[PDB]
């Protein structure tokens, strides 16, 4: 384990890469809030599909 | 019950390295030094309050005595330890010591064999280095250099280990014997106002070795009074030792350099036996000592020839001058030539002991040691055989009135009848003033001042017997200048003017200076007669008051003595001048004494100085005048008549120029003892004033002392510096003292006369202070006036930097002007210093001294604030700045090697117990020099200097400081810290290989030698700065280094290993070294992760427990509690436990091992839910007061302009943004700064800033929980502990917008926390929404949010887009968590109605950035309007979403990413019933007819997959927005729109073709439920009327045979572009074509 | 001043 941790290492510091969260987070919310307007479309649609019956 | 654990720790703990003995050096060291911390530190504290300690200290002998211990040394050696026995052995084979002894001088060799290897000749690169950095300064030996490697090969060898073991024994040994001589020295002359815990540790000390108490009214001297033989005894084998090396001593180590340790060795000890000795003499002053042991002293003293066997030699004169010295005061102490005439001529029995005077034994011993003394032609012979002829001719007179036991003495020897061999001694002793100036000399050497050798406590009570020597010598050798001259170089010492200092001392200090007041002996013959000899004989009475002076600043009850003695002389006495002859008239009254009087009115200097006539004087055969005056104010005048170059033949002489000299340097020290002790309670503020004014008395009114002195300087510069005799060198020195003195209480005239000075780059005349520069000799006559000129610039400059004030005559121009010619003066003489050629280095090292502390103040001062107070200086900074950072290339080195050249002499100073002025002068050199270097280093770092030409000198500079501290411990923390400044400006500027300069064997040396932090005392100071020095040196690109620290060559001698330990114990060790310590770890884990986390989780057992335990009994809420300074401490240690634990957590699940880690630390976050995010305890109401406080007290200085320029690192304490260190100097000279009671503004401030180092602390713990809590909410995904996770994420949220809302703190102390703090509930809510585990409380979550949208200023378009945009993705969230979940409607419609179109008309206003903006927006009301509360409020809300008419302005930007937007927005507003027909009504069938897109619609590059990114996009905008817009509207009402929507459908068969054409053997599968639904409406439809849908515009045969051959091969064309972060889509198509089926089937 | 270590002179002292 520690041998494939030294060789899969990058010389940086660490607090760098932890913050990469932030933008991994900024990229998944545009997925997210695609997904929460595609859910609503679909709850719209459905609700309509419902009122006509 | 008295064991050595203490004394001699067990071996195991030596060789580990747990537990570092305290060797004899680190006590001598903190004992000479008078540290408190090192002295208060717990164990040197245990292991003085031994008593095996105090009994080995008080039997030196036993340490050394030979004794069999074989059976302890074996017991000790059994339960690299061979090799340490063998040596154990050999050593106490060939010395006579014990083995236990010699095993503990072996180990302490072993503990200390880096400072031995590093205090070795340098190898070849290094002198290479320094030749280089050279370009005088010739202190090597390149003849014998050689390289690292056959350096180290002969270290390890046997030979050299028993060299380098033997000279540790010998420097042990001498550390010994100077520890004990302090310790007795602090413990008998304790100096008052000392530290309590000092005084706790010497009253337990005496109270347990000598049973001393100071609550007794009479202590036990009894142990204290047998240390005199104690030594005296050990000093026989002392010169036994000195006469003869060791028989059993191998003959290869018998050397000339071992012959020469040796005997130094020897005289050493002496030294300090007989200064012990002294001590405990001179503590029973009054009582006689045993004359049993006087006897046997003076027998050795006899046999020895006073030491003059060992000492004969010419090479240990350094040494045999103070040991001749201390011995001869040590035979004047035991002879007590004062008690015994006392005794002689009273005949009263003293009763505290019996004398020698009862022995004729002793008396025939001494007579023939003084005989055999004075026959072998010695000199330090010359006071005892002296005092011993005093003696015998007072015997002799007793016998001739007696013509009891003394008589046998006096007829033994023949010494009745005769007188002749006393009085042939005396005679020859007092031929040519021998005596006087061997006693002078002794003295010199005996002294307080810097050339002394021994410490000043030690001289002040040295110089007791000299001064009882001459006080009963006096009366028998009439008045003369040689006793006159003696008795000035001993009471005063030869010292300068800036060695005078209001520090209390302990009375007995004091005593030598008392005297001259105390004793009518040393009253009526001295200071009577000096003062009738005036201004005749100037030099005593100069010197008496200035000493006097010097030493009662302190002492009230003889405070005014100088004053009255000044002001109130009782005579007068001066030449005579034979004009006067016919002005003086015999009154015949006595022809001895020749008294006279005054015929005619004499006026002299002809208000003003004018005597009555008929006053009586005698002729001293010069005369005596009995009138009363004041001194100060002839003296003035003489010296404005000598200024004025004027001579007057019938007034009186002038003074000389040694006179001048003399007499402005008494004015200028009592000026200064006034001004220091007014400033002390208890004086009077008027004293300086007065004084001044007294001088400057009748005198002319166009001119004061000030003037006179400045004339005197305008005449004596007109002639070249160089051409200048000693004299008025003299004289220049003395008037620069006296304006060095005058500028504490007149500034203004001072700065007024220095800006004309004219002799500092002021004109072009000649005189100028630059022009005394080249390769001259600087000699005591040359170097008294630069070295006080250097100092009366520091003072200048020091009291310019207090520009918040008297003053009259002065302003900021004169002062800068002033300031950047000091600034010029200052580095020409420091540039010029490196060619004089100095009589001893001690001056040079004064001048670089001095030079180094103005410029490091200079520098300081500049930075140190940023406001207008530091500008009266900043001309002067700016320019050394400018010429230390970038000088040209031909002057480059002429700065630099000054430097070079201090180093190299500190760095090759031998070690010496002797001669502590030297050592603490080149101690604070070495320390000015370190800070200066770090000042420049800052200086460069700061204003953006990318190119430093001083990093390359530096660095050999830093070759040099890697061995400096093995000559001193005290440059372990400057050094260290100048290394971290260097490394930082290496860190903003891979840089220069440190490890090229240092070299591998030196690097290991200085690493083993740093790596214990501060072992044998452990303080607090040391320790900060040595963890700064370590983070400081990992965070920079150092690899080498760095891995040598961490790695120890894991870890198991490394730092880490003992800052594990000391992390172990926090919850008892001091939250000062606990924040360094962590700052330490965070900097060695950042950058090394991969050992220290590794070394963590292997030992993780210790760790995670404490850090536990810290966690659980952490309150939030200190402040109420016990502790207001130590919150801020807390905070900070708190926040860097969570980084630590957020970054192994982080490694953990990149080796995907942080399960159970977490889940066991998330139980320990209390702390952080009770003092996180909240902020809040900013308390800015006490700021705003005091901020009031101060601007209605001082208008013209501001709370602001106390901001630090980020010059050094911000300490987290009580001055993280007001700079305290300076205020403490610059507000203190008005009352209101001290307060009574601790009060007034110094507490305020120190609160704030405490205050200020908490709201920091505060962040840093918030950014480490939020990245903790970032990674945790990953760790945390699976279905458990999910309650407790969900309440700690709900409260952090809503501490955030509470927080939010609440008093913000100020921008321009701390960062702006718009956007800093909102971006974490965003993610937070994101991730809890992803999971689903929400307890839809938005009931009371959105009204934070709602209120922080309305007092936010409305910034939609501003300068704040991150923040505004973060509200808004926050707000979303929110609502959609709150639709997952009625009293909510009423709680949401306030968004729909007041922020969302207030928003979207503000920005449909600037629009005329906003893509985006206009988005997120329409994302939030789509996911608004889908709360269930909505669809039955939608009558309520139809009015409200109708006031604004957006949909106008939505079909106008529609009239093209904004287009879309404007599509998307009116479409989920028609997602309303009443709105959707409102939208199908004809205002959208005109636009959507006449809209400009048709433009682009009408051709038939419309595709999904189109080149042009404007068909592509028309096409997604249709495909997307305008169909589910159509079915909205439809619904509605489809009967009458159907002929609207076939008309479009027919205007636009280009859409409905590459709809049919794409798919062939999803966004489009909705188009065809929509176009289904639309088919079968309209269908049902004409079923009815035929005049509408004229034709259907659809096909049913081709989309059937789709549907039908597209119902794992679907995969062929499904390259999802746009979602790429997350089975999806399939399920939908197959709902939708279920969909159809129940359309069209 | 006077003679040299005045050996002779007697006073009270």
């Amino acid at each position: 384990d520690v041998d494939t941790y030294l060789s899969n290492l990058q010389t940086k510091t660490t607090l760098s890469m932890i913050a990469d969260g932030l933008e991994r987070s900024a990229r998944d919310f545009d997925a997210f809030l695609e997904e929460n307007v595609t859910l609503e479309w679909e709850a719209q649609r459905k609700r309509i599909y419902q009122h006509f019956g | 019950t008295l064991t050595d654990r203490t004394y001699l720790p067990p071996l195991e703990d030596c060789l580990t390295g747990r537990t570092v003995i305290l060797s004899w050096r680190l006590v001598a060291s903190a004992l000479e030094d008078a540290d408190l911390a090192r002295l208060t530190s717990p164990a040197l504290s245990t292991f003085l309050r031994d008593g095996f300690v105090h009994e080995l200290l008080k039997h030196p002998a036993r340490v050394f005595e030979p004794k069999d211990l074989k059976q302890e040394f074996e017991t000790k050696t059994s339960s690299g330890v061979d090799t340490i026995k063998k040596d154990a052995l050999w050593l106490a084979d060939a010395v006579a010591i014990n083995q236990v002894a010699a095993l503990r001088i072996v180990l302490i060799e072993y503990q200390t064999r880096a400072h031995s290897h590093l205090v070795l000749p340098l190898s070849t690169q290094d002198v290479a280095n320094i030749q280089e950095a050279a370009g005088i300064l010739s202190l090597l030996n390149p003849a014998s250099a050689v390289d690292a490697e056959t350096m180290w090969c002969d270290f390890e060898t046997e030979a050299r280990r028993r060299e380098r073991i033997l000279a540790t024994y010998l420097s042990e040994r001498r550390s010994f014997t100077a520890a004990v001589d302090a310790l007795v020295t602090f413990l008998l002359h304790s100096a008052p106002g000392q530290h309590k815990d000092l005084d706790s540790l010497r009253r337990a000390l005496l109270k347990d070795a000598f049973a001393f108490d100071e609550d007794l009214d009479v202590p036990d001297r009894s142990k204290l009074l047998t240390m005199a033989p104690t030594y005296m005894n050990l000093v026989e084998d002392c010169i036994a030792r000195a006469q003869a090396l060791p028989a059993k001593l191998g003959e290869s180590f018998k050397t000339e350099a071992f012959e020469l340790d040796w005997l130094r060795t020897a005289i050493t000890e002496a030294v300090h036996s007989l200064s012990i000795a002294f001590q405990a003499l001179d503590l029973d002053t009054p009582y006689f000592a045993p004359h049993e042991l006087l006897s046997e002293w003076f027998e050795l003293m006899n046999s020895s020839l006073f030491l003059e066997s060992i000492l004969g030699f010419e090479v240990v004169a350094d040494l045999a001058m103070p040991a001749r010295s201390l011995v001869s005061a040590i035979c004047l102490k035991m002879l007590n030539i004062d008690r015994t005439i006392q005794f002689l001529h009273d005949f009263d029995y003293p009763d505290g002991e019996e004398p020698y005077l009862l022995s004729s034994q002793t008396l025939n011993k001494i007579h023939t040691a003084v005989t055999n003394a004075v026959n072998s032609g010695v000199a330090a012979s010359l006071p005892v055989a002296f005092a011993w002829s005093l003696i015998v001719h007072q015997m002799h007179l007793g016998y001739q009135e007696r013509a009891s036991p003394y008589d046998d003495f006096l007829r033994e020897q023949r010494l009745d009848n005769d007188i002749a061999p006393v009085e042939q001694i005396a005679m020859l002793a007092t031929s040519r003033g021998q005596v006087y100036q061997v006693m002078s000399e002794m003295a010199l050497c005996l002294g307080t001042t810097h050339e002394a050798a021994f410490r000043p406590a030690v001289g002040a009570r040295a110089r007791l017997v000299f001064q009882d020597l001459l006080k009963r010598s006096a009366y028998l050798i009439p008045y003369q200048d040689e006793p006159v001259f003696s008795l000035l170089a001993i009471l005063a010492t030869g010292r300068q003017y800036w060695d005078v200092t209001d520090a209390l001392s302990a009375s007995s200090l004091n005593q030598v200076y008392t005297d001259m007041l105390d004793d009518e002996t040393l009253f009526t013959q001295f200071t009577m007669q000096a003062i009738n000899r005036f201004p005749y004989e100037f030099n005593p009475f100069s010197v008496l008051c200035r000493v006097l002076a010097a030493a009662l600043i302190t002492n009230k009850d003889k405070a005014d003595v100088v004053t009255g003695w000044l002001w109130r002389t009782p005579t007068l006495t001066v030449d005579w001048n034979p004009a006067w002859d016919r002005s003086y008239e015999l009154c015949f009254e006595d022809e001895n004494t020749n008294s006279f009087r005054l015929t005619r009115d004499v006026d002299l200097f002809g208000e003003r100085f004018i005597i009555p006539e008929g006053t009586l004087g005698r002729f001293v055969t010069t005369a005596r005048l009995e009138f009363e005056h004041s001194a100060l104010a002839l003296l003035g005048k003489r010296l404005e008549v000598k200024a004025a170059e004027e001579i007057c033949d019938s007034g009186m002489a002038p003074l000389d120029v040694d006179e001048q000299a003399e007499a402005v340097a008494m004015l200028a020290t009592v000026l200064r003892a006034e001004s220091l002790k007014s400033t002390a309670k208890g004086g009077d503020p008027e004293a300086p004033l007065k004084f001044l004014k007294e001088a400057s008395r009748l005198l002319p009114h166009n001119k004061d002392i000030l003037t006179v002195i400045s004339d005197t300087i305008d005449g004596l510069v007109e002639k070249e510096l160089l051409e200048l005799d000693g004299p008025q060198i003299a004289v220049l020195a003395s008037c620069l003292q006296f304006l060095h003195a005058a500028l504490a209480v007149c500034p203004g005239r001072v700065w007024a006369y220095m800006s004309r000075c004219a002799l500092i780059a002021g004109d072009a005349r000649p005189g100028r202070l630059s022009r005394i520069t080249g390769s001259l000799d600087m000699y005591a006559e040359r170097f008294d006036l630069l070295s006080s000129a250097v100092k009366l610039f520091a003072a200048l400059i020091d009291s310019a930097a207090c520009s918040a004030v008297p003053w009259l005559g002065t302003s900021e121009k004169i002062l800068s002007r002033v300031a950047l010619a000091i600034a010029q003066a200052a580095l020409d003489v420091y540039e010029s210093t490196t060619t004089w050629r100095f009589r001893s280095e001690l001056d040079r090292s004064i001048l670089v001294r001095d030079v180094v502390g103005l410029m490091h103040k200079l520098v300081v001062h500049a930075h140190t604030l940023s406001s207008h107070l530091t500008s009266t200086l900043s001309p002067a900074a700016a320019h050394i700045i400018s010429s230390f950072l970038t000088p040209p290339p031909s002057a480059s080195s002429l700065r630099f090697q000054p430097l070079l050249g201090t180093l190299l002499v500190a760095l090759i100073t031998p070690r010496a117990t002797l001669y502590p002025g030297q050592s603490r002068i080149l101690a604070e050199r070495v320390t000015s020099v370190l800070a200066f270097c770090t000042s420049l280093l800052r200086a460069a770092d700061f204003l953006g200097q990318t190119h430093i030409p001083l990093q390359t000198h530096l660095f050999q500079s830093a070759c040099l400081l890697a061995r400096l501290p093995a000559a001193n411990a005290v440059y372990r923390a400057p050094v260290l810290e100048l290394l971290r400044a260097l490394v930082e400006v290496a860190g903003r500027a891979e840089p220069p290989s440190l490890l090229g300069y240092l070299g591998s064997h030196a690097a290991r040396s200085f690493i083993s030698l740093v790596e214990g932090i501060d072992k044998p005392f452990g303080r607090v100071e040391h320790a900060v700065v040595t963890w700064r020095f370590f983070a400081a040196v990992i965070r920079n690109r150092q690899q080498w280094m760095a891995g040598c620290l961490l790695t120890g060559r894991v870890g198991e001698g490394s730092v880490l290993a003992a800052a594990m330990e000391r992390l172990r114990e926090v919850k008892s060790l001091d939250v000062q070294e606990a924040v360094a310590v962590m700052d330490f770890v965070v900097s060695a884990q950042n950058y090394w992760p991969w050992t220290i986390f590794a070394v963590r989780k292997e030992k993780e057992v210790v760790d995670a427990l404490r850090g536990y335990v810290r966690g659980l009994k952490a309150p939030g809420m200190v402040m109420k509690t016990d502790g207001a300074a130590a919150a801020a401490f807390q905070a900070r240690i708190a926040a860097y436990v969570a980084e630590t634990f957020a970054m192994q957590l982080y490694h953990m699940r990149q080796m995907r091992q942080a399960e159970k880690f977490a889940g066991e630390l998330v139980a320990d976050l209390d702390y952080f839910l009770r003092e996180g995010v909240m902020v809040w305890g900013y308390n800015a109401s006490l700021h705003g007061n005091f901020a009031r406080n101060f601007a209605k007290r001082f208008p013209g200085v501001e709370v602001d302009d106390f901001k630090r320029t980020m010059w050094l690192p911000r300490e987290l304490g009580k001055g993280y943004y007001y700079a305290l260190e300076v205020a403490e100097q610059m507000l203190g000279f008005d009352a209101g700064w001290g307060g009574v009671k601790q009060s007034g503004f110094r507490k305020e401030m120190e609160t704030a800033n405490l205050n200020l180092s908490l709201v920091e602390a505060q962040v840093s713990l918030f950014h480490a929980w939020e990245y903790l809590l970032l990674e945790l909410t990953l760790s945390l995904l699976p279905k458990k502990e999910n309650a407790a996770f969900a309440r700690q994420v709900l409260q952090v949220v809503e501490q955030c917008l509470e927080a939010n809302q609440r008093s913000q703190p100020p921008e321009n102390i701390f960062v702006v926390l718009g956007h800093a703090r909102a971006g974490l509930a965003l993610t937070l809510l994101q991730r809890l929404a992803d999971a689903n585990q929400l307890p839809r409380d938005v009931t009371h979550l959105l009204a934070l949010v709602s209120s922080a949208i309305h007092a936010v200023e409305n910034p939609f378009g501003a300068n704040d887009l991150p923040y505004f945009r973060t509200l808004l993705k926050i707000l979303f969230v929110v609502l959609r968590a709150a639709k997952q979940g009625v009293a909510i409607t009423q709680q949401v419609l306030t968004i729909l109605d007041r922020v969302v179109a207030r928003c979207f008309r503000a920005l449909a206003a600037l629009v005329h950035t906003a893509p985006e903006d206009l988005a997120l927006i329409t994302a939030i009301l789509q996911a608004c309007l889908s709360v269930p509360g909505i669809e039955q409020c939608q009558v309520q809300v139809l009015n409200i979403m109708a006031a604004h008419d957006v949909f106008q302005v939505a079909v106008a930007l529609f009239s093209p990413v904004y287009g879309e937007l404007a599509l998307l927005f009116l479409l989920e507003l028609s997602a309303l019933p009443a709105l959707a027909e409102h939208l199908a009504c004809d205002g959208l069938l005109g636009h959507l007819a006449a809209a400009r897109l048709a433009g682009y619609m009408r051709r038939t590059n419309v595709g999904p997959f189109a080149e042009n990114a404007g068909a592509a996009r028309c096409y997604a905008i249709w495909a997307k927005c305008l169909l589910p817009l159509l079915l909205n509207i439809l619904a509605a009402l489809g009967s009458t729109v159907a002929p609207e929507v076939a008309w479009v459908l027919n205007q636009f068969p280009n859409l409905l073709q590459s709809s049919v054409e794409r798919i062939e053997p999803l966004l489009e599968i909705s188009e065809i439920h929509s176009l289904a639904l639309l088919t079968r409406v309209l269908a049902a439809c004409r079923a009815q009327n035929a005049r509408d849908v004229p034709e259907v515009t659809w096909d049913g045969a081709k989309v059937l045979e789709c549907v039908e051959y597209w119902l794992k091969v679907l995969r062929e064309r499904l390259v999802p572009l746009g979602p790429r972060e997350v089975n999806r889509l399939e399920e939908k198509a197959v709902g939708l074509l279920v969909g159809v089926r129940e359309v069209l089937e | 001043e006077d003679s040299i270590l005045q050996p002779g002179a007697f006073s009270a002292n």
